[PDB]
Formats: structure tokens, C-alpha cells, sequence
């Protein structure tokens, strides 16, 4: 984009990014903008003249290093940028930071053969990179490295005490632990943030059914009462309040 | 060129995970043990001079995350509901998923209730005759099949893909 042929391909999208700001935030509104301008532009890499060309690859990879440019510099004008996603934000951190420290792997359900030792560390950590990436498929790889990571230690767990291959069933009390335990920082805002602006074509797949596992994930969490982790009224009432103690 | 979302439903022990990896791997946990997991696979079958790609969704299947699962079945357009022949609630819980895919989607989904480990005789609870009438009388139909044997499991994937609108 820095040759001196890309010259009106980049004043296209810098004119993009400045008439952006004239209307006022309005994320349903927002991402469609986004989207049409991400189909719009994809379609004008494989059909330029100049471009035809790349392989279907290379074009893929245009098109996320689009959306990574794009994002950038629309980050703050769309990521957690109202009031009811700073407040769902804040109850999810809340929610998790005092789960956390009394939470067990039996209130989910998960079974004592499919014990990691670790508690899944590695994919803890994979899903708290999170906030250290601004485009919607940096943000989306850690996700999707999480679940691999998790699976991975769930077939290890399997071969151990052979058992049969894990699922649903397996992977997503898992996930849920997983991120109770790892409480990435405005998970919320980063999920609706990758389903809003991922590029839509991608959201497809393999990838989108870890995604829905992890917005379920989120779901759960932001639910959970002393029923939906099998702990009595009064035992989950005190427990939440040693965790807010500490 | 045709492409088809499938939900698998049914609570732990089933045989979810089985049946779907005797279909995409053509394996039994008795006879290969385990590679890859099984709550996702995309696998093709040809159909009547076609193709179906099935994307296969595994669901969690313990009750407490029974509110999860519309996001899963979500846009499906097939569902496999799985119970164990050999156990009773199983199949009240199968007929539970049956009533809530016709109450809270999708009207031209392909259901097919799969009765699992028919390979299984001294254990047996759960009567073909209920499983085929209940089936009979909801507008989808009912397959035995075995995961261990692999009976009827190809033919009910077939036979969903035979049916897609
Ligand atoms: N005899 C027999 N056993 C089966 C069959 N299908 C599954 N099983 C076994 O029953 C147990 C539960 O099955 P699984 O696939 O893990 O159920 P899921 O929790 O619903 O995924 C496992 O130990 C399987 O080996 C079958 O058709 N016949």
C-alpha cells in the first residue's frame, strides 16, 4: 500500500476512516458500514487489473491485513464504546473475580478422568492475549487457541484413563472454567466486537463453533447462581462473600 | 454443493460422540483408540447424483446447560436427537429436545431420533414401538442404530441428507 500505485486505494480507505466519524456511533449501524466497506474493497482487490495476480491466499491474507488496518484506527469509536456494554463488561469481571476463588471443576460437571493438573494454564493464558490485540482476528485466534489448547489436553486426558474421545459434552464445562479462572478483561465487548467486525466471510466453520462455544461460555458465566454451579443457597451465598473479602 | 448445519442433541452417555465418530472415522472406542475429538467435524456424502457438506455440531447435553443450547441449534438445518436404548430417561429427555426444535425453531429442520446402543439386549428400556410412535406422531422418524457395531449409523446421516429441503 505504500507503492505509488496503491495511491487512490489508500485515500479510499482514508477516506473511509474520516467519514466515519461524521455520523453519530451506532454499533448495529457501525458494523454494517464496515462490512459493505470490507466486501466492497475485497471485491476490488481481485478484480483490480493490477491484482489478478495474487493467489487466493495472498488476497485472504489483503483482506485481513485490511480488516487489522481498518480496526486500528476505528478501535476506540467501536470497541466497548457505550454505556451498556461498559456495564456488562464490569458484571462479567465482577462476576468471575469472586468465581473464581471457590469454583470447582465438579460444579460443571466436569469429570475427575478429565482432570488436567495445570487446570488448562496454557489455555487460560491464550484467551487473557485477548486485550493485547486490536483487530477483530488477532482477537479471534486467541479464542480459537484457547479451544485448541483445551481440546488437545482433553484427548490427553482420554488416552490416560482410556476413555472415549471427548465432546460437547467434555469441552465445554471446560471453556467455562477455562475463562472463570483466566477472566479476561472486557470479555463482552470483545466477543460482540469480533461478531460485529470480523471479516463476515470468515466467521464461518470450525471457527464459528468455537465461537458460539465461548458466547455460551459467556452466557453461562454471566448467569451463574448457586443452582447453575450445584452449590447449596447458603453455601454459594458465603462463599461469594469470603471471595469479595479477599 | 449443498451445504447443511447439523445439531446433535442428547444428554451425557448417549453415544453422541460415538455415533458421529463411527460416521466421519469409521472408529469405535473397543476397537481404535482415540485421535481427535468430536464435537465438531464437516463431512461430505453423495446423495442421488449430489453432495451434502454436513457441518456436525456437538452439544453439551448435562441439564445445567440446557438454556445454551438455541444458540447451537441455531439456523440447523438438521438435528440428530440421541438416546440410549438402555436408559429410560434418555428418551424423556429426547422427546424434551423434540418438543423445543418444534416450539423455538426452525419449521423445515430434518429431525431424525436415533435409539443408540441397540447392540445392547439384556439392558434394554426403551421400547422401539414408543420411540417409533412418538416419532410417528411428530413429523420425524426414528432409527436404532450402534456406534459399536455400526449399524445404522451411515444410514441415518444418508437418510437425513436424503430429506434436506
Ligand atoms: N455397546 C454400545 N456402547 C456404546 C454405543 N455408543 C456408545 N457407547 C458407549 O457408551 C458410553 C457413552 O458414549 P458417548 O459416545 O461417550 O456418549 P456421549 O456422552 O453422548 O458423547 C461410551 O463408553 C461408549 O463407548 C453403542 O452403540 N453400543
Amino acid at each position: 500500500m505504500r507503492k505509488p500505485s496503491a495511491g487512490d486505494f489508500v485515500k479510499s480507505i482514508k477516506s473511509f476512516i474520516v467519514s466515519f466519524s461524521n455520523n453519530a456511533p451506532d454499533p448495529e449501524k457501525d458494523c454494517a458500514m464496515v462490512q459493505e466497506f470490507f466486501s466492497k474493497m475485497e471485491a476490488a482487490f481481485r478484480a483490480h487489473p493490477l491484482w489478478s495476480g495474487c493467489s487466493e491466499e495472498e488476497l485472504d491474507s489483503a483482506g485481513d491485513g485490511l480488516e487489522k488496518y481498518v480496526m486500528t484506527k476505528l478501535f476506540t469509536r467501536v470497541f466497548a464504546s457505550n454505556t451498556e456494554e461498559v456495564i456488562a463488561d464490569e458484571k462479567l469481571f465482577q462476576k468471575m473475580s469472586l468465581v473464581q476463588q471457590f469454583i470447582s471443576p465438579e460444579n460443571l460437571d466436569i469429570q475427575p478422568t478429565f482432570q488436567n493438573e495445570s487446570s488448562w494454564l496454557l489455555a487460560q493464558k491464550e484467551l487473557q492475549k485477548i486485550n493485547m490485540y486490536k483487530a477483530p482476528r488477532d482477537k479471534l485466534v486467541c479464542i480459537l487457541n484457547c479451544c485448541k489448547v483445551i481440546n488437545n489436553l482433553l484427548l490427553n486426558a482420554s488416552i490416560a484413563s482410556n476413555e472415549n474421545a471427548p465432546g460437547a459434552d467434555e469441552f465445554l464445562p471446560v471453556l467455562i472454567y477455562v475463562t472463570i479462572k483466566a477472566n479476561p478483561p472486557q470479555l463482552h465487548s470483545n466477543l460482540l466486537y469480533i461478531q460485529r467486525y470480523r471479516r463476515e466471510s470468515k466467521l464461518v466453520g470450525e471457527a464459528a463453533y468455537f465461537f458460539t462455544n465461548i458466547l455460551s461460555a459467556e452466557s453461562f458465566i454471566s448467569n451463574i447462581d448457586a443452582k447453575s454451579i450445584s452449590l447449596d443457597e447458603a453455601e454459594f451465598e458465603k462463599n461469594m462473600e469470603s471471595a469479595r473479602a479477599r | 454443493s449443498i451445504n447443511a448445519k447439523l445439531v446433535l442433541l442428547g444428554d451425557v452417555g448417549a453415544g453422541k460422540s460415538s455415533l458421529v465418530l463411527r460416521f466421519v472415522k469409521d472408529q469405535f472406542v473397543e476397537f481404535q483408540e482415540s485421535t481427535i475429538g468430536a464435537a465438531f467435524f464437516s463431512q461430505t456424502l453423495a446423495v442421488n447424483d449430489a453432495t451434502v457438506k454436513f457441518e456436525i455440531w456437538d452439544t453439551a447435553g448435562q441439564e445445567r446447560y440446557h438454556s445454551l443450547a438455541p444458540m447451537y441449534y441455531r439456523g440447523a438445518a438438521a438435528a440428530i436427537i440421541v438416546f440410549d436404548v438402555t436408559n429410560q430417561a434418555s428418551f424423556e429427555r429426547a422427546k424434551k429436545w423434540v418438543q423445543e426444535l418444534q416450539a423455538q425453531g426452525n419449521p423445515n429442520m430434518v429431525m431424525a431420533l436415533a435409539g443408540n446402543k441397540s447392540d445392547l439386549l439384556d439392558a434394554r428400556k426403551v421400547t422401539a414401538e414408543d420411540a417409533q410412535t412418538y416419532a410417528q406422531e411428530n413429523g420425524l422418524f426414528f432409527m436404532e442404530t450402534s456406534a459399536k457395531t455400526a449399524t445404522n449409523v451411515k444410514e441415518i446421516f444418508y437418510e437425513i441428507a436424503r430429506r434436506l429441503p
